[PDB]
């Protein structure tokens, strides 16, 4: 349907990271990344639009050397945590000698009705207290979109050696994902608490957690 | 013993003509010339008369998508270098980079010639170019530059 | 209307499917494809070889029309499991009229240690046992490679209504993965056994079984 382009700087528009969006203590960002800049036209023009509107404020870095002897150029747009929520759509117009035409980019929430995740502990399987350590884990499902964030705690601390699957789609049309932690025998036997904590959209206050422990 | 263009390695389908001042690969020719559409059989020494009998020039022939083309191979201190990253059947390459001893060295955002006007010992090392030919990314082989005084 | 092409085709080379390589009663296919293939030279000539040498029982399958236009053009080479299994090189070299040159692609198992998955059955968390449906839960983890089969059965008869996670690769560079099957909670109630069955070569007889049912 779109007439392929020919050579000249490429341009890559990234999202804020999920925990970024849904916690207020952090500083969600909006990434335009510009590369294959030559050095005979290395200068390059980010105007950014939001919905529409053009934005100020967005902090151009400088433009750095690549080891194939290209430039690459950063712009990097901060954004209010509900106006990406809401669904706002984020532009960035690059704009350059070598290219004939600006280049645009858009991105934003993915839409769709969201959903809130359910979330299920599940201690080590019986077979697996042979071993010496063991796995605990926590089922995430029903969300929506997959934008979503998963951890490991125990006393108020990330636990270390823990790694989630992708977001599955279910056959409703909602996401699953399950996330693993791996913890010494020991620490399970003793009584310890472990708590799965999950930020989503859907969720009140974007947070829930579960714990989990031997009983 | 002269070749229009003065590249002595081309690719398959590359136009060359060829001036007297025909033995190919020491054997009579068809006329008293002009490869249309090379292939790897018209490679080979290449010597002429009508005159004397001329030196031995080389004509290689290659296959493949990219061929790192130049004049000669060893060059003296202050002399200018010519690279020509030549496509085959001239197909339009994009986002163009020269390459010396694994790292890139000049960019180019449509294909062009790389001419170094300016030898020193520091351009001794092996060179190859790579690029799009639409979405597919190509490499040419390798040629070793040396630089002397 | 018509797209440029500049490049010629493109081949992409796809390996059998882990439960053909490991079940004998089932037929393992090499799969080449060659995409951006023109109206105008849609002949392709395939050559297939196996560490080396030339074979020729390969498949030539018709040519199909794309919606931008071009051919995709496919061979299937049915291979020997032990030879999959053995890490024998599989070469797809494909010729066409707009390429300088044969592209050849290659593929196999692979490499490094075998190590064997080790299965684990998890029952609903108590939380879920308010829903009309539960996951029954089968966490396959330490395996490697990656390429596995995972199915569940309950009573003799397959059960479908599952969703297998991708492998994910875990910190001592084996995979795991989960698989979740949502069945009826009357189903559970009533004591059904329900299996979680899982096919990889450093199993013993390429199979195992674990089952989870209510206690
Ligand atoms: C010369 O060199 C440069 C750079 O050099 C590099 O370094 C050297 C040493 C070598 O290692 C070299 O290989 C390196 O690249 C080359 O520049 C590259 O150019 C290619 C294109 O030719 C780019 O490839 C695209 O990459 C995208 C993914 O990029 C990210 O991930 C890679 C790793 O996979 C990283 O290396 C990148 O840096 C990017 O990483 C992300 O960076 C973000 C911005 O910082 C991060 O987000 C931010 O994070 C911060 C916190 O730090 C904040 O939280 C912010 O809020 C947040 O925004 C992010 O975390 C980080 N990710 C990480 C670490 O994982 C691919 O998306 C893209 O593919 C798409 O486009 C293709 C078209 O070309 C297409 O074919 C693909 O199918 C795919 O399709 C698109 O899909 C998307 C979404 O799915 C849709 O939009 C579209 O539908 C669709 N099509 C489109 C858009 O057309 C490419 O793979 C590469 O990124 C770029 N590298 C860099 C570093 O910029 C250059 O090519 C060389 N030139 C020559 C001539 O050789
Ligand atoms: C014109 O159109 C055509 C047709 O396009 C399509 O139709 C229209 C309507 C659109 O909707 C469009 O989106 C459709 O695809 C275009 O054709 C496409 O071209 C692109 C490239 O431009 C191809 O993309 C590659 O896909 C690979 C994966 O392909 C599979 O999965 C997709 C879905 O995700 C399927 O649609 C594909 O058909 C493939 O599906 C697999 O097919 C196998 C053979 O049938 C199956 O195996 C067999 O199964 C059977 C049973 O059926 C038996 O059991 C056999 O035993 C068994 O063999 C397999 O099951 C099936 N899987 C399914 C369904 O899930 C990607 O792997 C590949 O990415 C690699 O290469 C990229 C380079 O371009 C690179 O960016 C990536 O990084 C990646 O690179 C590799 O990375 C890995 C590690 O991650 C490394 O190991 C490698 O080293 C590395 N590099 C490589 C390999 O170079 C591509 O993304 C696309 O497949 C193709 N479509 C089809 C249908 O073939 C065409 O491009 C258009 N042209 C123009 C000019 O517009
Ligand atoms: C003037 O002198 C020069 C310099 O000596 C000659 O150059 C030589 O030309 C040869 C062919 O014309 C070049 O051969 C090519 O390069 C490969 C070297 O690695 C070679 O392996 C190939 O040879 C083919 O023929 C062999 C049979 O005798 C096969 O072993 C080989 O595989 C190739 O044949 C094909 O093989 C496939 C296998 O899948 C078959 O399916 C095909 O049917 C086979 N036939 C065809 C037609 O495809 C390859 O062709 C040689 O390298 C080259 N040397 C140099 C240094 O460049 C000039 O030709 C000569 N000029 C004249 C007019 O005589
Ligand atoms: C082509 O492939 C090489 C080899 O990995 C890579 O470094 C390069 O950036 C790719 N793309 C281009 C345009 O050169
Ligand atoms: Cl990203």
């Amino acid at each position: 349907p779109a007439p392929e382009l020919l050579g000249g700087p490429s341009v890559f528009l990234f999202p804020p990271k999920p925990k970024d969006t849904l916690m207020i203590s952090r500083t969600p960002e909006v990434t335009c990344v510009v590369v294959d800049v030559s050095h005979e036209d290395p200068e390059v023009k980010f105007n950014w639009y939001v919905d529409g509107v053009e934005v100020h404020n967005a902090k151009t870095k400088p433009r750095e050397e690549q080891w194939n002897s290209t430039y690459r150029v950063v712009s990097v747009l901060t954004v209010l945590h509900q106006d990406w929520l809401n669904g706002k759509e984020y532009k960035c117009k690059v704009s350059n000698k070598a290219l004939p035409a600006p280049i645009e980019k858009t991105i934003s929430k993915a839409k769709g009705q969201p959903r809130e995740p359910q979330v299920y502990t599940l201690p080590p399987s019986r077979d697996e207290l042979t071993k010496n350590q063991v796995s605990l884990t926590c089922l995430v499902k029903g969300f929506y979109p997959s934008d979503i964030a998963v951890e490991w705690e125990s006393n108020g601390q990330p636990e270390n050696n823990y790694k989630t699957t992708p977001p599955v789609l279910d056959s409703d049309g909602s996401f699953f994902l399950y996330s693993k932690l791996t913890v010494d025998k020991s620490r399970w036997q003793q009584g310890n608490v472990f708590s799965c904590s999950v930020m989503h959209e859907a969720l009140h206050n974007h947070y829930t957690q579960k714990s989990l422990s031997l009983s | 013993v002269f070749l229009e263009p003065q590249w002595y390695r081309v690719l398959e389908k590359d136009s060359v003509t060829l001036k007297c001042q025909w033995f190919h690969n020491e054997s009579l020719i068809s006329s008293q010339y002009f490869i249309d559409a090379a292939t790897v059989d018209d490679s080979g020494e290449y010597r002429c008369q009508t005159s004397t009998l001329s030196d031995p020039v080389q004509l290689e022939v290659h296959i493949g998508w990219l061929l790192l083309q130049a004049p000669r191979w060893v060059f003296k201190e202050e002399d200018p270098i010519h690279l020509r990253c030549h496509s085959w059947k001239n197909t339009a390459l994009h986002k163009v980079t020269y390459l010396q001893n694994g790292k890139g060295r000049k960019y180019f955002h449509h294909n062009s010639d790389f001419y170094i006007p300016k030898a020193t010992l520091k351009d001794s090392g092996s060179y190859f170019c790579r690029g799009l030919v639409g979405s597919k990314n190509v490499s040419s082989e390798t040629v070793q530059i040396t630089i002397t005084q």
